[PDB]
């Protein structure tokens, strides 16, 4: 049997998600984190303010 | 020699291998139909949370 090898990025990707596929599909849960977490700044496109607050002392 | 208990007149068969899966949806829509019950269980989770926005700062 093979493991992964990672001088092809699109073959080792490859055969790692199908011979110990295990890990993979962890970081691909891990890529899809902070990469997504990039992808909002369009995708939000000025949703919302959530406005809370402690007390506000006004001003005179 | 007299009546023992000879053969039939006749075999009927039976049962000498494997078995099978059950139902139709073999494939990955048993997978993908999960990223439906998530992809409906977010659209009103964050959404009662978005709701609590208006209720948190209701009180
Ligand atoms: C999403 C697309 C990204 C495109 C980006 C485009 C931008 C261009 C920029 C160009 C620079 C390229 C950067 C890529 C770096 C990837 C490293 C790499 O692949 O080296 C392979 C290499 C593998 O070793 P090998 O002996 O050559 O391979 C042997 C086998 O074939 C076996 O090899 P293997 O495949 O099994 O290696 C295992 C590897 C899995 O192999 C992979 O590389 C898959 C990773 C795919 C990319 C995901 C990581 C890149 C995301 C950004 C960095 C996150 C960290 O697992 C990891 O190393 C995970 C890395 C940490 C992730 C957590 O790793 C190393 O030897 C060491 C290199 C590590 C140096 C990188 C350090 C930078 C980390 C930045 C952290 C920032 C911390 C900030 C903290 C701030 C505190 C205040
Ligand atoms: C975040 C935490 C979640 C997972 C991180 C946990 C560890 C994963 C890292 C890892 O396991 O790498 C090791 C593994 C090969 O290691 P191995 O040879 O088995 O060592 C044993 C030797 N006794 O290497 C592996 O094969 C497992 C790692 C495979 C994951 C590779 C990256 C997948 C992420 C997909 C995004 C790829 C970015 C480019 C996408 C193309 C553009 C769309």
């Amino acid at each position: 049997a093979n493991p992964g090898f990672w001088n092809g990025p699109f073959r080792y990707l490859r055969w790692s998600a199908h011979n110990r596929p295990h890990l993979f599909f962890a970081f691909a849960i891990g890529i899809a984190g902070p990469v997504a977490a990039l992808t909002l700044t369009p995708l939000r496109r000025k949703y919302l303010y959530p406005d809370h607050s402690p007390l506000p002392q006004s001003y005179p | 020699v007299g009546q023992d208990l000879p053969p039939v007149g006749g075999y009927e068969p039976v049962q000498w291998r494997r078995n099978l899966p059950a139902r139709g949806f073999r494939p990955l829509v048993y997978l993908a139909a999960l990223c439906g019950i998530c992809g409906y269980g977010f659209y009103r989770a964050l959404g009662g949370i978005q709701e609590r926005r208006e209720l948190k700062r209701e009180k």
